[PDB]
């Protein structure tokens, strides 16, 4: 599995430019796709969605108006054009696929993005910021405004790991599965409003931030980020 | 319903499209039965038939028309358990050989365990009759008194002929079935129309059946 | 003198559930949602409509004789309703018969989803067509539909609309049917002691039925606006309840004689 | 010496025949008589599945109770929800002639099989997001009848060729092959503890045989007709079958012998599948009259009737919790009743 | 077929000795089975309509 992004560059304000990525390795009709960008110091920000199939396309208030997102199946590419650039959209993007059926784990795949220079929603409150910390138990909380079980049963919440020069990396899934190759040291559980990730004993490849993520309506939200350091 | 729920029903409809469109491809299509003894002709029947033990499966286009043929004599099992899964099938094609004075006698039986079954109450028959050149050349050195010890009559040919296939019509007792029978050498090569007439004429029957003329 | 008014009561209340009967019956059994059987069913739709709406109400317009004191905003519907549903018996039996035409004649081509395409065309213009019939003279005006003189309702006696009505309505699809079932004993015969029979007997009834209940009533519409030919009253209601029993026969040939309908009805 | 061995083959039937009257001093329903009877059982149906386009020839329910696997003539396997009535797979089939499904337990493959002689196990939780061939078993000389998972590594199978067979997904290969019928073997049903299981045939016997060591323990031989179905109780030291005599029957392991016969003077079709309920008191059967019947396992008495398809009943299933009953038909639809 | 004749002779000595219980017992025990589980079969009796899935 392999997703390439390609364009960027130094644009000046109110111009345009396309976005496109590339992907070899798996079925490509049938997930469907993301755009996430991430500013140079701050956290993650979704942007866009496009359906498997191209019935359901979805944008965010910020870039409503003025982005278009599509896709050509045959060719195996993602597309983004961009209108009136103003200095607040640079950032890095990033494409992210996703399948949903009964059992599933979505955004489990993120790929290397680019970088482009331009010059009733729920919140979710991560409190801590920094934690210093080998062999030991680390707990991170997060919150939220809405309660994010539903009806059937489920709880809409996912936990994200990054490492420095590295794209995010999925870790939980619904509240508590445990996503494929992660290992068997990390748990997640909690309630409404309140969830905790626990990782005992903690090893290297661990130092990283830590996002949440609700996946109950759109647009989808993220959380501030806690670091873990040293 | 959450997000992630209304994602899964679109999926669902997706697949629910892909099988209709499959469906509409294998509607217009002719599938028929190959039955017959070992070493009889089933595997040459027609000269532009290409394959694509268990069961084996050749098709051929002729006209505007999609054929699919089945073989199954590689089951050397009990036909009473798996004959059912043939059973909307348009017609049987049933292949015989003349010369072989022994294979006679278990080809009639065969015959008339497929001809009176329960699920082919209502499907006709196409009789092929193989080696009509090597037959007129073996009846002069055998009178045809060893398959047939009851025979009386002239030992030309075509009496001959007459006699058999007289003989697997009389397994059919049933007002809504008809067996068509042509006689084919291993040098002809037009069979792909002789089924193209037998099986026109089987729906235009069909057909009247269901307006109650016939 | 009074039982012959009941004998018309179990004709009028029969033919109402004969067709309901079949209608349930396409309805419930899943077996009956092939091609062949949308046809059926318009033609049980229309018979249906004859029996509640144009019957019934005129029971009523023949002891009274010829008057109608009922309302002058009655007469135009009354009217109408009654040519628009007989006009559609007639041609629900052509489209059936011409689905059967191309079944024997053409039997590599018509079938599936080409087949589906053309019965659903047929039961689209069999109601467009007799619906322009019978709402002409009420919108434009070829003549009087009404007078409030001695109170009588009666169609247009205009020779323009004599003309037109009965040519459009049942000269027309006459020829169609004469010509279809020739043919198809034709096709029997080539193709082919019980089969000899069967082919004679069916086809001589399909025949027989619509050619006695209707020609005898359309012939004196065609002579009495262009002649001057005065029809005793009597004649005019013993020709014009023939018209109406066809839809009694309609499902006692296209439906009693089929042996996937015997099932069905045995259940039920 | 021919004559001597015929001779010695009738003194050992004696001794089995003999033994079994020695220990048989009471019946079932002479010991069951006093006890409340059942009552009526109605059930309903619940969810109705569509979307195949021929007959369907087999089902196989998850341990989750929560999804399904069907197989049918249109060279498709569909993998249902129950509960949302939604699909969630569509399989290909390179033969179309298929005429046995299986679910792992884990639920992470499925099999088929049929006419082509071939099993075949499929992925379904893999990356690239598709379903995948993963392994074709090869080695039988006729069409198969069933197959059931011990784990993800190892298949029983039954053939029409007279045996049966154990094999490792991984290498290919057989491990144990299981001989001693006589008939083409139909049914499959596998213990609890999946150290057992027994078969029927079709030469009106069935046999338990042992997996570790492939050897047969005991034949039962009461029907008249050849075997369609078979199915363990939940305790796991009784079974019954369903066979063409329109005849189910209880055979118990440890008395070897027959216990009880369920039949009625009005049913003159076979039987093509039995199942049991949770505590093993209700046992159903689907026949080749349209129904599905109820049975009381320990009054041998009548006690519902399902029905609610217009063609033959050819499956039948009970969930892990005892939930709800699903049944298929050759009019290519499926039904979920409670 | 001698072979066959002495394979079919080994397999009727090792099902003839077997231990075997009474009839009584066996169905004894079968009435245990469905008296200590008959209150978890939502089959034999219906759960409400609140704690039913379908
Ligand atoms: N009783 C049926 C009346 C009717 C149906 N179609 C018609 C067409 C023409 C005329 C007419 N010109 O009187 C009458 C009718």
């Amino acid at each position: 599995v392999q997703l390439v992004e390609s364009g960027g560059g130094l644009v000046q304000p109110g111009g345009s430019r396309k976005l496109s990525c590339s992907a070899s390795g798996f079925a490509f009709s049938s997930f469907g796709m993301h755009w996430v960008r991430q500013a140079p110091e701050k956290g993650l920000e979704w942007v866009a969605y496009i359906s498997s199939g191209s019935g359901t396309i979805y944008y965010a208030d910020t870039v409503k108006g003025r982005f278009t997102i599509s896709r050509d199946d045959p060719k195996n590419t993602l597309f983004l054009q961009m209108t009136s650039l103003r200095s607040e959209d640079t950032a890095m993007y990033y494409c992210v696929r996703s399948i949903y059926y009964y059992g599933s784990s979505p955004f489990d795949f993120w790929g290397q993005g680019t970088t482009l220079t331009v010059s009733s929603d729920i919140v979710m409150t991560q409190a801590t910021s920094s934690v210093p910390v080998p062999g030991e138990s680390v707990s991170i909380s997060c919150r939220s405004s809405k309660s994010l079980l539903h009806s059937n049963g489920n709880t809409y919440l996912y936990w994200f790991l990054q490492r420095p020069g590295q794209s995010p990396q999925l870790l939980i899934y619904r509240m508590s599965n445990l996503a494929s190759g992660v290992p068997d040291r990390f748990s997640g559980s909690g309630s409404g409003t309140a969830f905790t990730l626990t990782i005992s004993r903690l090893e290297a490849e661990d130092v990283g931030v830590y996002y949440c993520m609700q996946h109950l309506e759109y647009p989808l939200t993220f959380g501030a980020g806690t670091k873990l350091e040293l | 319903l959450s997000a992630e729920d209304k994602a899964a029903v679109e999926r669902s409809k997706m697949i629910e499209k892909n099988l209709k469109e499959d469906g509409i491809s294998a509607a217009k299509d002719v599938k028929l039965l190959l039955l017959g003894a070992d070493n009889s002709g089933k595997s040459t029947i027609v000269k532009q038939m290409k394959i694509i033990t268990g069961i084996v499966e050749t098709h051929f286009t002729f006209k505007n028309l999609h054929f699919r043929l089945f073989d199954v004599g590689g089951q050397r099992s009990e036909r009473k358990k798996w004959i059912h899964c043939f059973e909307d099938v348009t017609a049987i094609i049933f292949c015989v050989d003349l010369s072989d004075y022994n294979r006679m006698h278990e080809s009639l039986m065969l015959f008339d365990s497929i001809c009176n079954n329960k699920f082919f109450i209502d499907t006709s028959i196409i009789l092929f009759l193989n080696k009509k050149d090597l037959f007129g050349e073996k009846i002069k050195k055998s009178p045809l008194t060893i398959c047939f010890p009851e025979y009386t009559g002239p030992n030309t040919y075509e009496d001959a002929a007459a006699y058999i296939q007289a003989q697997f019509e009389s397994k059919n007792r049933s007002p809504n079935k008809e067996i068509y029978c042509h006689m084919t050498c291993a040098t002809d090569t037009n069979n792909a129309q002789v089924i193209f007439d037998a099986v026109t004429d089987i729906i235009i029957a069909n057909n009247l059946r269901g307006c109650g003329l016939y | 003198g009074v039982l012959i008014l009941t004998l018309l009561g179990f004709l009028v209340a029969a033919t109402f559930a004969w067709n309901l009967l079949v209608l349930a019956t396409i309805l419930r059994v899943r077996t009956f949602h092939r091609v062949p059987h949308n046809l059926v069913a318009s033609m049980a739709v229309s018979d249906v409509l004859v029996a509640a709406l144009v019957m019934p109400l005129s029971l009523v317009h023949e002891l009274s004789g010829r008057r109608w004191q009922l309302g002058r905003r009655l007469c135009q519907l009354w009217i109408a309703c009654d040519v628009l549903c007989c006009t559609a018996s007639i041609w629900n039996v052509t489209a059936i018969a011409l689905d059967r035409y191309w079944s024997i004649t053409r039997p590599m081509e018509y079938t599936l989803r080409t087949r589906k395409c053309v019965s659903n065309v047929m039961i689209a213009l069999t109601w467009a067509l007799s619906a322009v019939i019978s709402l002409a003279p009420l919108l434009f005006g070829w003549g009087e539909t009404y007078s409030e003189g001695s109170e009588e309702c009666q169609v247009s006696r205009e020779p323009s609309y004599a003309v037109f009505s009965t040519v459009g309505a049942f000269y027309l699809p006459l020829c169609v049917v004469l010509f279809v079932y020739w043919k198809i004993y034709k096709a029997a015969k080539f193709r082919v002691e019980q089969k000899e029979q069967r082919a004679a007997l069916m086809v001589g009834i399909l025949i027989g039925v619509f050619v006695l209940c209707w020609i005898p009533f359309f012939l004196t519409e065609l002579i009495s606006p262009l002649c001057s030919c005065d029809i005793p009253a009597i004649w005019k209601s013993i020709f014009l309840w023939l018209g109406y029993s066809n839809s009694f026969f309609n499902p006692l040939i296209y439906t009693a004689f089929n042996k996937n309908y015997n099932s069905a009805f045995k259940n039920f | 010496e021919l004559d001597q061995l015929r001779q010695e083959a009738e003194q050992l039937k004696n001794q089995i025949r003999d033994a079994r009257k020695a220990c048989a001093d009471a019946t079932l329903s002479q010991i069951t008589n006093n006890i409340d009877p059942v009552g009526r059982i109605q059930m309903r149906t619940r969810r109705t599945l569509r979307g195949h386009l021929a007959k369907i020839y087999a089902m196989h329910w998850g341990t989750d109770s929560r999804l399904l696997v069907s197989a049918s003539q249109d060279g498709k396997l569909i993998i249902w929800d129950s509960y949302t009535t939604n699909k969630v797979h569509a399989i290909p089939l390179r033969s179309s002639w298929v005429m046995t499904c299986a679910y792992a337990p884990s639920g992470n493959y499925v099999a088929c099989g049929g006419l082509d002689n071939i099993c075949s196990i499929y992925n379904l939780k893999t990356r690239e997001g598709n379903v995948r061939v993963s392994r074709e078993l090869a080695g039988h000389t006729g069409y198969l009848s069933c197959c059931r998972f011990l784990d993800d590594n190892q298949i029983v199978t039954s053939s029409g060729d007279t045996t049966c067979a154990l094999w490792d997904i991984e290498t290919g290969q057989q491990t144990t092959t299981f001989t001693g019928h006589t008939g083409d073997v139909m049914s499959l049903s596998l213990a609890p503890d999946t150290r057992l299981f027994v078969s029927g045939a079709c030469d009106a016997s069935a046999k338990l045989w042992d997996v570790r060591e492939g050897m047969c323990r005991q034949t039962f031989t009461g029907h008249e007709s050849d075997i369609n179905a078979i199915c363990f109780f939940p305790n796991g030291n009784a079974f019954a079958t369903g066979s063409d005599d329109a005849t189910c029957r209880l055979f118990d392991l440890r008395a070897d012998q027959e216990l009880m016969t369920y039949s009625h003077d009005n049913i003159i079709c076979g039987i093509t599948s039995v199942s049991f309920s949770k505590s093993g008191r209700l046992l159903l059967a689907g026949y080749d009259d349209f129904n599905c019947n109820v049975w009381d396992a320990l009054k041998a008495d009548r006690a519902g009737v399902l029905a609610g398809h217009d063609n033959r009943v050819s499956c039948l299933g009970v969930t892990d919790d005892g939930m709800a009953v699903a049944t298929g038909s050759w009019d290519s639809f499926l039904k979920i009743w409670n | 077929s001698i072979a066959q004749a002495r394979k079919l002779v080994e397999q009727l000595k090792m099902e003839a000795n077997i231990d075997r219980i009474k009839v009584s017992k066996a169905a004894a025990d079968l009435m245990a089975y469905c008296e200590a589980h008959a209150k978890e079969d939502p089959l034999l009796t219906p759960v409400p309509a609140s704690e039913n899935p379908f």
